RNA sequence: AUGGCCGAUGGGCCCCACAGGGUUACUGACGUCAGCCAAACUCCGAAUGCCGGUAAGUCCAAGAGUGCGGCAGUGAGACGGCG
RNA sequence: GUUACGGCGGUCCAUAGCGGCAGGGAAACGCCCGGUCCCAUCCCGAACCCGGAAGCUAAGCCUGCCAGCGCCGAUGAUACUACCCAUCCGGGUGGAAAAGUAGGACACCGCCGAACAC
């Protein structure tokens, strides 16, 4: 893992409009990312 | 009506100068070649133009290794 | 198809070489060699006239019973050497075979019948491969083409073979091809 | 008139005429064939004149195979020229033929017409030839 | 019925080591007075030999297999150092003081690195 | 580079759209069966020739080889046999 | 000294290769777990490096059997050829191919080291 050549990897959590929460890492500097539609929210994943 | 050909270079006198079974001093040129048709073996060194020569006195002996022609020198025995 | 071995008298060769073999031919004898599963090369000279007679009647794949200095050995004609111009027999290779042995050899193919009027019959392959017992070898095979029409391919597998005979060559070989007869318009086109 | 579409070298040494043919000494496609007996360069036109001769006699039925292809060029210097000043331009295409070589092969229902037709083709070739059939 | 499709990593690594050990072997050779020191490395041990390529015979050998090296409380590098001393003493008992190092196609560093200098300090002039 | 087998590909045609489908004395690559050719092709590959070692032979001589020196002539060749 | 075991090497380097079938994990050879340390990615602990032994013979590796694709390949004959004989054809003495056939072949040998016997 090269020292400085890489974008800083931020530990973050996913919060969705259905109340579902996910824990991961990402590039988002805020450290917390929101979303309007998720896999649970998305009708296609639910067969709708 | 004329010919556009007719140009040629000198003949370079390549070949195997020292043949198998001959006694050679140090540094004598064994083969004069262009590519590595013959490859160096034991106590045979490669020149700049792939000319082969001898680093140690002895008797020439051609041999093969890994499907490659090689030239070697056997250390003839002192009387 | 069980055939009777043909009897020939053969004598060994005192000197071998292009000097001796040429002289032997000049005497009416054809030099030959005999090797087989017994692993024993023997140099023999057969009489040319009788050898020719055996081959003319019994085909090129003839089963022989040689008499080598009083000893009877069963042999098969493996191959021949025919001079391109003189059409002699310069040399013959003989293979020893025991009765009941499977041998792989090549036999000829003949096309017998009467094709439809608007049909040209072409034989692509002269000989096909066959595995059979040494004495059960067929002298030649037959293919019948009567009333066959249009472009019909008679492949090797379609040939009917005697019992105990196997088709070593793959069936995909196209032994006989039947096509529409060329017209004078077609003849005067190809080759230009 | 058969000529190669392209050839790597256009000016070549004359093909040598020693020996007898080693390959292609036996009829393979047809039932009859013409076998050479002397060395000669069978040129491009002689093949055409002979092949036409076969077709005229057998008329409609049958097929003709030409095992000889004239891909070896031959050159001639321009007329009325002294010697020297390079090699002449290629003129005619020949195919080197040795004794034992089988040139043409003809397939036809009846034998008598087929042998006559091949005989006319022989008279258009410089070599002494003979007609040979397929069997032994 | 399982039919593996691709190269397995173990054989890719094994072949690559052999390929890059030959190109090392172009210049490195051993002799009765300057034997080649061949190194073989595995995930659990390490091995060394003194090879005389004139006739292809081995003069001395050492490895992490011997329980003496196994009983070393240290690390893999500590086992390697113990091996480096062992081959050296066996070398002097055989009458050799100068060798050449065939690193064996492994990158010179870490366990091999500890192996070479441990023998170097013990008296093996190379 | 000859003749077959299979058939992309394209020409062409039925549906007709120029999209999607099959059709043909056609174009017939790729692959494959059979038969071939090459001074500037070689998976192969002689005989002679050449380099060297050794044992002999001729050895009151081939009037031999090698080195140095004095003195030259020659440097317009022809035909025959082989490549 | 023995083994279906590890290495390092050889042979005018495939008769040793390719593929199919069955089989082995004691020490080893391995895959495998992890990225604190030496070290690394033209990005990636994939590779290289290093720390280990939870799991596995499914692979590598090894053993046995297949002439299936490749490889080697005779004797004889022929092509060619040095010399000689011969008025244009040809022949003798010596040398002797390529291709094909019979067949061979699923490698052989050397030095250390292992588990075990002694």
């Amino acid at each position: 893992m090269k020292t400085g050549i890489h974008p800083e990897y931020v530990d973050t959590t996913v919060q969705c409009g259905c109340g579902h929460s996910f824990t991961t890492r990402s590039t988002k500097q805020s450290g917390t990312i929101v979303v309007e539609v998720c896999s649970q929210c998305h009708p296609f994943y639910t067969g709708k | 009506s004329s010919s556009r050909n007719g140009r040629d270079s000198a003949a370079q006198r390549l070949g195997v100068k020292r043949f198998g079974g001959q006694v050679v001093k140090a540094g004598e040129i064994l083969v004069r070649q262009r590519g590595t048709h013959f490859h160096p073996g034991v106590n045979v060194g490669r020149g700049g133009d792939d000319t082969l020569f001898a680093l140690a006195p002895g008797a020439v002996e051609f041999g093969a290794k890994r499907g490659r022609k090689t030239v070697n020198i056997v250390p003839v025995a002192r009387p | 198809t069980a055939n009777i071995p043909n009897k020939l008298t053969a004598n060994v060769r005192t000197r071998t070489g292009k000097g001796a073999s040429r002289q032997a031919r000049r005497d009416g004898k054809v030099p030959a060699v005999l090797y087989g599963h017994g692993t024993d090369p023997q140099h023999l000279e057969l009489n040319a006239r009788d050898f020719a007679a055996v081959l003319r009647s019994h085909g090129t794949n003839a089963i022989l019973t040689l008499d080598i200095e009083g000893t009877e050995q069963l042999a098969l004609t493996k191959a021949l050497d025919v001079h391109p111009i003189r059409r002699n027999i310069q040399h013959a290779d003989l293979l020893v075979v025991q009765r009941g042995e499977k041998v792989t050899v090549e036999v000829t193919v003949l096309v017998e019948g009467d094709a439809t009027p608007g049909t040209l019959v072409t034989q692509d392959a002269n000989t096909i491969e066959i595995e059979a017992e040494a004495l059960s070898i067929p002298e030649q095979l037959t293919v019948s083409v009567e009333g066959v029409e249009a472009g019909t391919q008679i492949t090797a597998g379609q040939i009917s073979l005697p019992e105990g005979v196997n088709l070593i060559s793959d069936p995909e070989l196209l032994v006989v091809n039947v096509v529409e007869a060329p017209s004078a318009e077609a003849l005067e086109e190809e080759g230009a | 008139m058969l000529i190669p579409r392209k050839v790597k070298h256009r000016k070549q040494h004359h093909p040598e005429q020693r020996g007898i043919a080693s390959g292609g000494t036996s009829v393979s496609f047809g039932d009859y064939g013409i076998q050479a007996l002397e060395h000669a360069y069978i040129t491009n036109r002689q093949i055409e004149s002979a092949r036409i001769a076969i077709n005229r006699h057998i008329k409609r039925g049958g097929k003709v195979w030409i095992n000889i292809f004239p891909d070896r060029p031959l050159t001639k210097k321009p007329a009325e020229t002294r010697m020297g000043s390079g090699k002449g331009s290629p003129e005619w295409w020949v195919a080197n033929v040795k004794p034992g070589r089988v040139l043409f092969e003809l397939s036809y229902p009846d034998e008598k017409t087929a042998r006559d037709a091949l005989t006319r083709a022989i008279h258009k070739l410089p070599i002494k030839a003979r007609i040979v059939t397929r069997e032994e | 019925a399982h039919k593996p499709v691709g190269q397995n990593i173990s054989e890719v690594r094994r072949n690559a080591r052999l390929r890059r050990h030959a190109r090392l072997r172009k210049k490195v050779a051993g002799t009765a007075e300057v034997p080649r020191l061949v190194v073989n490395r595995s995930a659990r041990h390490i091995h060394v030999q003194l090879v005389n390529d004139l006739n292809g015979t081995t003069l001395a050998a050492a490895s992490s297999i011997e329980a003496d090296v196994r009983a070393i409380d240290g690390d893999k590098k500590a086992h390697s150092v113990r091996v480096g001393q062992l081959i050296a003493e066996r070398a002097k008992a055989a009458g050799v003081e100068t060798v050449v190092f065939d690193r064996g196609g492994y990158t010179y560093g870490g366990r091999i690195a500890a192996l070479a200098d441990a023998a170097r300090e013990a008296g093996l002039k190379f």
